[PDB]
């Protein structure tokens, strides 16, 4: 019988994971501070990595990768991309971004003018709910007083009917062998309101957060349930309207971006030869512009699933990340091969 | 030449001292009778080995060593063992009643009644030193004598030898071989009292040594003899530059200069490679590149921790055997592109390198295979603070319930010494985190 | 990477390689605390012997 | 810390004490003559712990024999090793104590105690570094109970810095029908709570149940009961009598086993359980020893370990076996039953291996636990005590020796407090 402990009570994903483990009848849950565990589902902040892998007679697995935060917090993802040769400054799938403290301030000024200099669009977004898009360089640095400033995708792919913005969320599982698993089901987080080129402080339709749309936007739930379109429907839309597929038009770029992100940090966070072992579930967020090119907007280290898929994703976590290491008595992921 | 006095406190320090001096003589061609046929200055001299040995007119080479335990079982088998003739009865100091794994008992109770005898026997050694540079102090964290008496002696050495430097080789407690539940308490107590008095401390976690023995020497259940002959190899490699001609780490002062920029952060991580079973039938001799790269595998560290998630302040590579600088610099160039080695911004990214051409010596009939070339890395990384967190966590769990505290108070210690010690440790943990993240 | 400070002798050699440049209480006070614990012990013992005498 | 002074008091204390000296003497190669005829030199390395050497290379137990009645000590004198005890260490009267704590502690025992302490002193003074004392006694009679705990308070006053260790036999109505034993035992526990460092609770209730249910003995004799006792006493003193690392003297054992001064009552356990002159032809595997020694059916105190939590545990494995397999078996009981080990004392289970097995067995193990479930044992004595005490029944046997009711009320209060202090720590 295996043992585990639960130190993030707020996590929808691993709350499910715990229930599934106990229902196996071969997993026992101890109290949070009992160290004689096989598996720790850890807290989101200041997780005690330094205390794992020091208990004789116990193989120990944890559901976070120490050091994955440098992929998962806004400003550090930008520095990671700019300063890593494998990603390079010359990176075709990350919106040109800048780290601004309340540093690359005058770094950013030169890029702003070169575009106003050159008859170009100059919309930008400032990120860290404290969410500000503009064309004024004045107004962003007005508001800053750490934050990131990045290109606004002025020409997004808009769904019809609706003239609707959206983003894509990909759930990716990385096991203790650093296999990179992409869950076959993604989800589309759509805007309920038509997209506007003049209404920038009208953020109803410029930010596709599922929180903003449920009851800060008037047309919520209209075109699809929860503003959540799955991959079956979105592919048929691409076929019917655009004469292409999800795999060809978008998923390949998403697979390339995911593999390129996790391969880059792999030397820094791999637990291959370590005294404890890590896995982790990430949520990758992509924009798709109107020429069917994919962009990475950010990486979430503690994601929640979409309701429909909880049962299936959390079963795959167990099968792939947990019973990999602790065996018991057609796969739902696609493995991104390196 | 400047003499170095070695002090071995408690069972752990005495038995590790035993394995070290045995290795030393093998490395220097000193026989168990203390004769050194190759020393052609009979009756004295000031060669580099004289840093650790004195000489008698009969030509006997004598460790500059004092052994002290508060009970006699352990040192007695020195007095009657293979190197019985090496040591002077004045050098081996015993109590009758030990510290019962109680820091307070070794520090306050039994420590007050033997501290002056020990300093005197130490003073007889210094008097024989033309230019004493300081002390190497061997002890467990976990025993009562190793923790409580050691901290007493270190306070007094700082008084009676205020300018001499003081180095530690410290055995960090591991449940797989430990003998007491209060070892966390003792460890925090003695670290707190000894911190200001220690210029440079090398911590060996019995857990790491235990596993290196299991996985790389195929020893199912390692004993103190297995553990100590490995420790003595690592200790030998760290002290070699004081006992052999060379230009890096030539006196104890240089260890602080090279390895410890901030005096509280004075705990370099040691990594050693390679460790090969002597009973291993087929072995492919490892290259300069391969043993240098193993210096960044946590599985070869004396403390299991992850230097990728900290920052470096200093790095020394100590090679023994068939090694030339060209191989080292290529190895380092390659490793630097494949590994996560980040220094703190105020230090240069770089390595101090010492090569000694003689390969490591092995004990006849030991567990270690003789190899072509070997290396010890001494790196001051903030990752070692992981071991403070582990220990401090265990202290907190017990102290919150005051478990066992009455054993220390009963010896005259005040409960407030606990929380002082623990607050010193909490400050240490924060210094490491500011430097390192 | 610049090699610097190279020294050689018959027994080995020594150098430094740089990949990238920088980017105590008295004897009295100790005797004081040893004896302050000693009489904390002797008080505690005395209290036990007083109790045992009752 | 070398020498132990052994004191045995009363009928139970002398019968179980004699069997102890029998058992370890054969373990160390000493025969009734007092002479050594063994092979291993492991036998003699720490022989000084329990034996004084004489000039003829004869070994004399550092043992003192006390009773207010000659009978049993006469029986010890003419039993197997009776001639190994030095004759001047037989200290006895003629009164008897009539199963009366007050007589043993306050009147009859008073008359005799000083002459016992003269023997203690002579044996103490001739030690290089005396580490303390061990006493065997029942808590249910009068001498071992009342005079035993009087002796302990005297020894503590003249050796306040030595370790006091007892093997204390707990009364059970299953094997005694003497009605006043809950009084004697409660009065003794009061004393033990204050003046000993470590007490092994040897519960006649457990001894009887083991004999009847496990060894299938329908009429358990005292020899059957003491056969379990002597195995336990051999096992729990193993670390003191042979070379080793863990709990090798009384004080280190105390530091490892007692996190709070009053909570020093240990629950011994043993495996394999054997009956006298049994066959026992199948050696136990290391997994068998480890499951058996932690089983409630193997404990020598009638308490359910699952009903409490272990504060500290010492395990001693005897015989030739794989230390690796011993380690992994020990790690597995902790990791599989981790709830039952208090989280706030990390790594509270310490394991020792000795190569020399006990007589008759190739493989054996002894368990020593500081469990909060020991409270069940003191609850039982307390319920039997208050049933009589609330009607003040049988008190005249005590008040007629000079005792007052309030000394009873003080005793039962202290034991009830002990019970409550165990329940405290059972709830982290
Ligand atoms: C009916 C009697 C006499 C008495 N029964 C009771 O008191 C019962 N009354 C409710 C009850 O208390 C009881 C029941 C049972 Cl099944 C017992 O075994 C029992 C008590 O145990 C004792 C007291 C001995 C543990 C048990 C006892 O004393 N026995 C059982 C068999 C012999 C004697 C005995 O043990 N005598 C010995 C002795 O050693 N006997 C031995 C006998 C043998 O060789 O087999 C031996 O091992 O040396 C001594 C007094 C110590 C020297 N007492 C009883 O059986
Ligand atoms: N590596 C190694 N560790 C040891 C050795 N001896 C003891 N230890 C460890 O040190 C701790 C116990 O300290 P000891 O040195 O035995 O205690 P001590 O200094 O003799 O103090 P007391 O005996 O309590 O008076 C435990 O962690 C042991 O595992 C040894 O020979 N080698
Ligand atoms: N560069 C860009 N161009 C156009 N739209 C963008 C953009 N960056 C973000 N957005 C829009 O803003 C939304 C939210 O921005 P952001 O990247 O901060 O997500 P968020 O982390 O703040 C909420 P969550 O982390 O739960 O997804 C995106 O989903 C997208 O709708
Ligand atoms: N296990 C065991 N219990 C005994 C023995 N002798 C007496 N007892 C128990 O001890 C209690 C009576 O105490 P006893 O020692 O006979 O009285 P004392 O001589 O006045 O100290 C009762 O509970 C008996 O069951 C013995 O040899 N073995
Ligand atoms: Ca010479
Ligand atoms: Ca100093
Ligand atoms: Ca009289
Ligand atoms: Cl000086
Ligand atoms: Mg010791
Ligand atoms: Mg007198
Ligand atoms: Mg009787």
């Amino acid at each position: 019988m295996y043992t585990f402990v639960v130190r993030d009570e707020n996590s929808s994903v691993y709350a499910e994971v715990s229930r599934l483990l106990l229902a196996t009848g071969q997993w026992k849950r101890l109290r949070k501070d009992n160290p004689r565990f096989n598996l720790m589902l850890g807290e989101r902040n200041r997780l005690p990595f330094g205390r794992l892998g020091h208990e004789p007679g116990l193989v120990q697995l944890v559901n976070y990768y120490r050091g994955a935060d440098k992929l998962c917090r806004k400003a550090s993802l930008v520095k990671l991309i700019k300063t890593s040769p494998e990603l390079s400054e010359s990176c075709t799938w990350f919106p040109e971004s800048y780290v601004i403290y309340p540093d690359e301030r005058e770094v950013f000024l030169a890029a702003y003018n070169r575009r106003r200099e050159g008859r170009e669009g100059n919309v930008w977004i400032a990120k860290s709910e404290g969410i500000l898009i503009s064309s004024e360089a004045s107004e962003l640095l007005d508001f800053i007083d750490v934050h990131v400033i990045q290109k606004y995708l002025e020409k997004p792919l808009l769904l019809e009917p609706g003239h609707r913005k959206f983003d894509i969320r990909s759930w990716v599982l990385v096991d203790h062998l650093y296999n990179i698993y992409l869950y076959r089901e993604g989800v589309l987080r759509t805007s309920s309101e038509p997209y506007n080129s003049a209404n920038f402080q009208d953020k109803t339709c410029h930010l596709t957060n599922h929180c903003i749309q449920k009851e800060y936007s008037k047309n919520y739930g209209r075109y699809e349930e929860g503003n959540e379109m799955f991959f079956e429907e979105f592919n048929q839309y691409l076929m019917d309207a655009l004469n292409t597929t999800l795999e060809n038009s978008i998923l390949l770029q998403i697979k390339h971006i995911i593999r390129s992100c996790l391969m880059c940090i792999e030397p820094a966070i791999s637990t291959k030869h370590l005294h404890y072992q890590s896995f982790q579930l990430f949520g990758f967020d992509f924009m798709v512009d109107e020429e069917l090119k994919v962009w990475l907007i950010e990486v979430n280290g503690a994601p929640a699933c979409a309701q429909k898929l909880y049962a299936e994703l959390c079963q795959g976590i167990v099968d792939v990340a947990i019973s990999s290491v602790f065996p018991l008595a057609t796969s739902i992921f696609i493995k991104l091969h390196h | 030449m400047r003499e170095c006095i070695s002090i071995h406190v408690g069972q752990a320090g005495v038995q590790i001292g035993n394995a070290c001096w045995e290795l030393y003589c093998l490395e220097h061609g000193i026989q168990p009778d203390g004769q050194m046929p190759s020393d052609k200055t009979i009756g004295g001299g000031d060669d580099s080995f004289n840093t650790f040995f004195s000489e008698t007119g009969a030509g006997k080479h004598v460790p500059r060593a004092v052994f002290v335990d508060l009970e006699p079982t352990v040192i007695d088998e020195v007095r009657t063992g293979t190197y019985r003739q090496l040591f002077h009865p004045e050098q081996l100091i015993t109590g009758k009643e030990d510290a019962a794994n109680n820091y307070a008992r070794g520090h306050y109770t039994i420590g007050k009644e033997i501290i002056d005898l020990v300093l005197d026997r130490i003073r007889k050694l210094a008097d024989q030193c033309t230019g004493l540079q300081g002390f190497l102090v061997f002890h467990s964290f976990g025993g009562g004598t190793g923790s409580g008496f050691t901290s007493l002696l270190m306070e007094r050495l700082s008084v009676d030898y205020g300018k001499k430097s003081k180095l530690e080789f410290s055995i960090y407690p591991a449940p797989q071989v430990s003998t007491a539940v209060v070892e966390p308490y003792n460890s925090i107590l003695t670290t707190h009292t000894t911190l200001e008095h220690s210029d440079c401390a090398f911590m060996v976690d019995n857990e790491a040594i235990y596993d290196i023995c299991r996985r790389n020497l195929d020893i199912e259940r390692p004993t103190y003899t297995n553990l100590n002959r490995l420790i003595s190899q690592i200790v030998s490699s760290i002290t070699a530059s004081l006992r052999f001609d060379g230009a890096l780490n030539v006196d104890l002062t240089e260890f602080q200069t090279n390895l410890v920029p901030y005096p509280r952060i004075h705990f370099p991580l040691a990594t050693y490679a390679p460790v090969i079973s002597a009973e291993k039938a087929y072995h492919e001799q490892l290259s300069v590149a391969e043993i240098t790269n193993a210096c960044f595998e946590p599985a070869n560290q004396m403390v299991k921790c992850d230097p990728r998630h900290g920052k470096y302040m200093a790095c020394c590579l100590l090679y023994r055997g068939d090694v030339v600088p060209k191989d080292v610099n290529a190895a380092i160039a390659t490793i630097k592109t494949k590994r996560s080695i980040q220094f703190v911004d105020w230090c240069p990214t770089g390595f101090k390198v010492g090569i000694n051409y003689q390969p490591p010596t092995v004990v006849p009939g030991g567990d270690l295979a003789k190899v072509q070339r070997a290396v010890c890395m001494l790196s001051n990384t903030t990752a070692i603070a992981e071991a403070w967190a582990r220990l401090d966590h265990k202290f907190d769990l017990m102290y919150a319930k005051r478990a066992f505290v009455h054993w220390y108070v009963g010896e005259g210690m005040e409960e407030g010494e606990f929380s002082e010690a623990r607050e010193d440790m909490a400050a240490l943990e924060k210094d490491y985190e500011e430097v390192g993240v | 990477m610049e090699v610097i400070e190279l020294n050689k002798c018959t027994s080995g050699q020594s150098f430094e390689v740089i990949l990238k440049p920088p980017s105590d209480p008295s004897l009295e006070e100790i005797q004081k605390k040893l004896e302050a614990a000693e009489e904390r012990r002797k008080y505690q013992e005395a209290e036990l012997l007083k109790h045992l005498a009752e | 810390m070398r020498e132990i002074v052994h004191i045995q008091a009363g009928q139970c204390g002398n019968q179980i004490g004699a069997k102890f000296w029998e058992v370890i003497s054969d373990e160390h190669g000493i025969d009734p003559t007092g002479s050594y005829h063994g092979d291993s030199d492991l036998q003699l390395e720490r022989i000084n712990v329990y034996y004084n050497e004489a000039t003829g290379n004869k070994y004399v137990p550092r043992a003192i024999l006390v009773d207010l009645e000659p009978g049993t000590m006469d029986s010890v004198r003419s039993g197997p090793f009776g001639q190994i005890f030095r004759p001047d260490n037989f200290v006895f009267g003629q009164s008897g104590a009539g199963n009366n704590w007050a007589k043993g502690h306050y009147t009859e025992g008073a008359e005799l105690v000083d002459s016992v302490l003269d023997v203690v002193r002579k044996e103490s003074e001739s030690c290089d570094c005396l580490q303390g004392f061990q006493l065997t006694h029942s808590l249910g009679g009068g001498t071992g109970s009342g005079m035993g705990t009087l002796l302990i308070s005297k020894i503590r006053e003249e050796y306040p810095d030595r370790i006091m260790n007892t093997f204390s036999v707990m009364p059970s109505p299953k094997v005694s029908d003497t009605v006043v034993e809950p009084y004697n035992a409660t009065l003794s526990v009061h004393q033990l709570v204050e003046n000993t460092d470590e007490t092994y609770c040897i519960d006649n209730e457990a001894l009887y149940d083991i004999c009847f249910r496990t060894l299938k003995l329908t009429t358990p004799t005292y020899g059957d009961l003491n056969h379990l006792v002597s195995a336990t006493m051999s096992g729990v003193t193993t670390c003191l009598r042979f070379p080793g690392q863990l709990n090798a003297d009384l004080r280190k054992l105390a530091v490892n086993m007692v996190p709070f001064p009053r909570l020093h009552f240990f629950m011994p356990g043993f495996a394999p359980l054997t009956s006298r002159g049994s066959q026992q032809y199948r050696a136990l595997t290391v997994p068998e020893l480890t499951q058996q020694m932690f089983d409630s059916k193997n404990m020598m105190a009638a308490c359910d370990p699952r009903h409490g939590r272990y504060l500290t545990v010492a395990a001693i494995f005897r015989g030739r076996m794989s230390m690796k397999e011993v380690d992994e078996q020990m790690l597995n009981v902790q990791n599989k039953n981790s709830s039952y080990f208090v989280e706030w004392i990390p790594n509270n289970v310490k394991t020792a291996v000795c190569d020399i097995p006990p007589r008759g067995l190739k493989m054996s193990a002894t368990f020593i636990g500081n469990s909060t479930a020991i409270q069940e044992l003191f609850k039982r004595i307390s319920e039997q005590f208050t049933a009589m005490f609330r009607r003040k029944a049988f008190l005249h046997w005590y008040t007629g020796e000079g005792m007052d009711e309030m000394e009873f009320t003080e005793a039962e209060s202290n034991m009830n407090d002990l019970v409550s202090e165990y329940q405290q720590y059972q709830d982290a």
